[PDB]
């Protein structure tokens, strides 16, 4: 109905149906139902501890935005140093024979 | 040039493969544990220990 | 029976004053850490375990007072 | 001298040449879980998020069944 | 390595005080 | 998988294990002494009720 | 009751009438010990991709923990044989380090905040220092109780209030950790309980009600620090105590 | 405090000390030397 | 239950005093930070995370005394 | 009830003692700022934001005290 | 009446916090003196910071003072 | 049973003495940090004096805790 | 004699407030000890018995305080 | 009567708080003594009697604190 929704939402439903999914007719065919069941049946009570859950979600967001690529760069540099010295020492020593 | 003739999977060499080609590694590690030396002599100088502090 | 719980809660209130002896404690430890690193930049990796050691091994004496407060409040 | 030579070529002759016996995958319902998340170049920290979501779900089910 | 009354130098002195306060 | 290495963990750590047995025994007697107090003699999940006796209930 | 998060509930159950078999049964505490054991097993078994030398990005973490506890217990007991007490100084770390990250997960449970287990573990390590010291050094073990060259007329006072500090060491080492974990969790739950009832009054409070949420996020940022630092401080004090017990000053 | 004084003392302490002896034997014989094999292997390829 | 609820308010009053520890504490940490930057302006990115760490670890001891007051007011 | 209310006024009186921590502390921060500028004047623009940060964070632990004081007045 | 008496007790209690200002203002002026004496050329730069610190510590004392007046009158 | 309630006030008041102990351990390790940072080759010489002074200061903070335990349990 | 028996325990609690002075005092003595040996390594054998002398002489006050506490608690 | 016999014990419990003055005073005296001996060794024979003189009347002020407790504890 919209301008670009008929392709973007189609690719979203295709990527939701691209991994062994026999529900390619409607990707949200069973999900949007079970959401209504959980809301109307009161399966998740909003709790005292739910605010702690929300702050843990925000904490995980901060970790996955900031600490994850920094640790990725650190681990990759250490991995490069390990593989570089371990390869170059044996190469330059074995070449002299 | 038999050293270069056998090719080099050092990025994917298994420690089980070194234990199979060298039982001396297994004996050295076993005696080094039995006496109690968890230190590795001469490791820290060329390889950074990466302790936090 | 009201007197027991009343004096119980008063004593539990009294037994949290000792945390001002721990706030200043952590303060003086990290203050000396800062002044020791600033006047010698190559001592950090030797003075930092003594910093963490002195930090928690000084808080412990405020946490004892907090446990007296918890045994009053809930025990 | 000889002490390096009969060390290094004798070490090198049974070094398996082309990265042989590769065994890049298997089928044990966790080796496929280890290859996608934990092995060589994937290595990502998403299993921490899977594990945290597991404890959140399990503890919420237990708390709802006992107290709520 | 103490020297009490120019006698034999005592071992460490620590056990005797604990023995004195033990019998009380 | 993993090759087990026979590390000496008994001719090094024996007083830790002896202390563990002693604290185990002392906490057993402490638990038995604490499970008969006035506050906890009518909590129905104590192991008194699973063998014989029922409900002193005089406080 | 903000302290209901530490309730111990029995799950799998076992009983009898012949013998009191109620000691061992799968419980919340017991199930979280099974989870701690499986996590610590998972950090080393499937971490190592097919026993490769290069040591993939997951193994750098359990490399750094190993190295920062080797270089910590080499600088404390540091004698002829320091490595003989290295597995205990590592497995006292990893239990407390994993059992204080699992407890941060919102609907979960603190193993470390049970004073009866941690104080018991501390008393176990204290008696295992005294027995080891007596066995290794005879009757001269009590030479630990005199500091250095001191004047003799004040030595027995300096022996009495040295031994009092020697058996305060039995409960202090545990109660430090217990107090930190218990106070941190009780702080987070009480501030969550206050900000919940802050946000159920009139709709103007859900507007600009982001600042107490940010304060709780800041306390959760603080709580990982106060959880990992205690896991380190346990493993530094029970290295210093083995320095005192093994080597007489 | 009410929650850390139940009947479950022997429960707590039993699974705790079983886990301690488990992790001690398990760490010492299995997992620390599988790191130390990596160490000796890296240094042995380095010395060659 | 009027006496115990009157004692609750007094206990929450007494458990406010321990905040002065943090109030002097954060200041001693930042005062050492300033006096360390002035002796050496090159060690800023080494010293300042330790100042933030000491800030947090003393503010924790402040909040451990605030939470007892929040228990004695309501809980 | 007068007995509860009077005790609430007393607890509100007791609570404000902890603000002397902030009163000493803000001044310790600014005093270290003054002694730091007098050693090196070219670092004032760098250091002064952390001085006003220390002012804010030390005023925080005094206003928590003041918050408990007002909650023992109008609640 | 007990409540009016408790008002005067609490008003008496809440003036203890003024010693915080009474010490801290002096630490600021002491650093001011020891800064001018070490370097006289920085006096006009440093002096407004001392005035600002006096004002802020005076405000921290005046908070206790106004809580004392609220327990007195309001 | 006024005594059963008044022992709790005593157990609360007798815990204030740890205020000195925490500040004390701080001053000891503060001087240790300053002494290592001024003279880098004194750590192994003077560190047992620091551990000694800590042990003495805690025990003389611990007197208050054992008096509190005697009031609360005896 | 319930009032006097309660005042025994109250006085025994209030008695040990002054015992924190010994905890600060031992620390100030050993603090100057470390600070003095840090300058001169060769002054240890003179200063250290003087340090333990000052330790015991400052300890006597806290011991007298604890003695008055035990006199009020046991008679 | 019990009303004054309680107050005797409570006043004796109060009057030991002043002992912290002596407990810190002996420390400052011996601290400056240690700093002076470590700074200048050869001035010890002149400096040490001044430290004993300061300790004497500081401990006498401690005994002045303690004697009011003895006076009110026994009548």
């Amino acid at each position: 109905k919209q301008t670009d929704p008929k392709a973007k939402a189609n690719s979203i439903i295709n990527a939701i149906p691209g991994n062994n999914i026999l529900t390619k007719t409607g990707v949200l065919g069973t999900s949007a139902a079970a959401v209504i069941y959980a809301i109307s049946n009161e399966l998740y009570v909003i709790n005292d501890e739910s605010i702690l859950l929300l702050t843990f979600l925000g904490f995980t967001g901060l970790v996955a935005k900031y600490l994850a690529p920094a640790y990725k760069d650190f681990a990759d540099a250490r991995m490069k140093k390990v593989s570089d010295v371990l390869n170059a020492s044996r190469n330059k020593h074995v070449e002299a024979v | 040039l038999d050293n270069i003739q056998s090719a080099r999977p050092f990025d994917e060499l298994t420690v089980d493969d070194l234990t199979k080609i060298k039982p001396e590694i297994d004996a050295k590690v076993e005696e080094m544990v039995k006496k109690g030396k968890w230190d590795v002599p001469g490791y820290k100088d060329r390889f950074g220990n990466l302790n936090v502090m | 029976m009201q007197l027991v719980l009343a004096a119980k809660y008063i004593g539990a209130g009294i037994s949290t004053i000792g945390l001002l002896g721990a706030g200043i404690g952590i303060a003086i430890v990290f203050a000396a850490l800062i002044n020791g690193v600033s006047r010698n930049p190559s001592i950090k990796d030797t003075v930092f375990p003594m910093a963490i050691l002195g930090f928690a091994l000084s808080e412990a004496t405020g946490l004892f007072c907090l446990m007296v407060s918890f045994l009053l409040l809930f025990g | 001298p000889n002490a390096k030579r009969i060390a290094n070529v004798v070490h090198f002759y049974k070094s398996l040449p082309q990265g042989p016996a590769p065994a890049i995958k298997a089928n044990t319902r966790l080796a496929r879980y280890k290859a996608k998340y934990f092995d060589g170049d994937n290595a990502s920290g998403k299993p921490l998020w899977h594990f945290a979501l597991g404890i959140i779900a399990f503890g919420y089910s237990m708390e709802y069944y006992f107290h709520l | 390595y103490h020297f009490m009354g120019k006698a034999i130098p005592p071992h460490q002195l620590a056990i005797g005080t604990l023995g004195l306060l033990g019998l009380l | 998988m993993l090759k087990r290495f026979p590390t000496p963990i008994l001719k090094v750590y024996w007083p830790f294990f002896v202390a563990g047995a002693a604290v185990y025994y002392g906490m057993s007697k402490a638990a038995d002494l604490s499970s008969n107090t006035k506050e906890f003699i009518n909590d129905p999940r104590n192991p008194r009720f699973a063998k014989g006796g029922k409900f002193v209930e005089v406080d | 009751s903000p302290l209901d998060q530490f309730e111990i509930r029995t799950l799998f159950g076992l009983q009898s009438s012949f013998i009191d078999l109620s000691c061992l049964n799968l419980t919340t505490f017991s199930l979280y010990t099974i989870i701690v054991l499986l996590v610590i097993t998972s950090l080393y078994t499937l971490t190592n991709n097919n026993n490769k030398i290069i040591g993939s990005r997951w193994l750098i973490s359990q490399e750094a923990i190993y190295d920062t506890i080797m270089n910590m217990t080499k600088g404390q007991i540091g004698g002829k044989n320091w490595g003989l007490y290295f597995p205990m100084i590592f497995t006292l770390f990893m239990f407390i380090f994993i059992a204080n990250l699992i407890s941060m997960i919102p609907y979960s449970f603190a193993l470390s905040a049970h004073l009866v287990f941690i104080i018991s573990l501390s008393i176990v390590i204290w008696l295992g220092n005294t027995i080891l010291g007596l066995y290794k050094h005879g009757w001269v073990f009590f030479s630990l109780f005199v500091p250095a060259g001191t004047p003799l007329p004040l030595v027995p006072l300096l022996v009495i209030i040295e031994t009092l500090s020697y058996f305060a060491r039995a409960i202090s080492l545990g109660l430090r950790l217990g107090s930190n974990i218990l106070a941190g969790h009780l702080l987070m739950v009480i501030l969550a309980g206050l900000t919940f009832n802050f946000m159920l009054i009139n709709l103007f409070t859900l507007v600009f009600g982001f600042v107490p949420l940010a304060m709780i996020l800041a306390i959760m940022m603080l709580e990982f620090a106060i959880g990992i630092i205690q896991g380190y401080v346990w493993a530094i004090l029970t290295a210093s105590y083995l320095k005192d017990a093994v080597y007489l000053h | 405090m009410p929650q850390l004084v139940p009947f479950y003392f022997m429960n707590q302490l039993t699974y705790g000390f079983l886990l301690m002896i488990t992790l001690l034997i398990l760490f010492s014989q299995f997992f620390l030397p599988m790191i130390l094999r990596l160490y000796v292997s890296r240094l042995f390829i380095s010395k060659l």
